[PDB]
């Protein structure tokens, strides 16, 4: 009954802003590290932003640094991603994942398996 | 599919887990250990049973 | 102060799963045999499943073989009923009743008096 649901996708103007929400049902999301992942048309799935279980550690892809902000609420069992200064390079399907750190060290810079995956939401930036 | 009360090819055909399970299910990736360039076909899976 | 309390009822999709609980307060549930009973709209209260005091003997109604699994925890003073492959024919109010064997023989296939009853819980199967 473990399920992760993304929301907030839509069509926006370049230079505009959008916000996604990643909610979990049937299991508590606070223990897990959550990362936001994207698959551009004709491209592979890349890691854009991840945030620790407690939220004390974050990482961002260099393409979105200074533009994206990830945050989470362990009381409401949700992880958000704030999008600002969106670009046509940011048109793809947005995926949210939850997993546990696969290596020693606090940082979430490294990638690994992702235990749970959602169905994803579409973010389109075009004008 | 490895958790009590679930269905699927593995959960229904391979190895059934009863509803009243006491223990832990613990898993990780073996991409660099069990995969080969030509494909590792030494693990066989059933899809049909009576 | 003897109480039997059902829990876990709700609304589920046909083919899905649901799990009920029966807890006892004011008395030790381990010595009693427990049976799960349901009444469908317009139907009489039929016996779904029963389990012995020690849990070594069980009985189920032919409509639910291969789908429902009954068990109990005598340390936690609870009896559980797991429902799988749930069907619209099972939409009913579910009671848990505790009683003692009124006949010779270990099996619980026969019906008899039921000393204590809960207030019942509703499980609805519709899609």
């Amino acid at each position: 009954q473990v399920q992760l649901q993304e929301s907030g996708g839509g069509l926006v103007q370049p230079g505009g802003s959008l916000r996604l929400s990643c909610a979990a049902s049937g299991f508590t999301l606070d223990y897990y590290a959550i990362g936001w992942f994207r698959q551009a048309p004709g491209k592979e799935r890349e890691g854009v932003s991840c945030i620790s279980s407690s939220g004390g550690r974050t990482n961002y892809a260099d393409s979105v640094k200074g533009r994206f902000t990830i945050s989470r609420d362990n009381t409401k069992n949700t992880v958000y991603l704030q999008m600002n200064s969106l670009k046509p390079e940011d048109t793809a399907v947005y995926y949210c994942a939850a997993w546990e750190a696969s290596r020693w060290y606090c940082p979430l810079q490294f990638s690994a398996d992702f235990s749970s995956w959602g169905q994803g939401t579409q973010v389109t930036v075009s004008s | 599919q490895i958790a009590p009360g679930q269905t699927g090819k593995i959960a229904d055909y391979n190895y059934k887990l009863p509803d009243d399970f006491t223990g832990c299910v613990i898993a990780w990736n073996s991409n660099n250990l069990d995969s080969k360039v030509g494909g590792n076909y030494n693990y066989l899976y059933r899809l049909f049973r009576k």
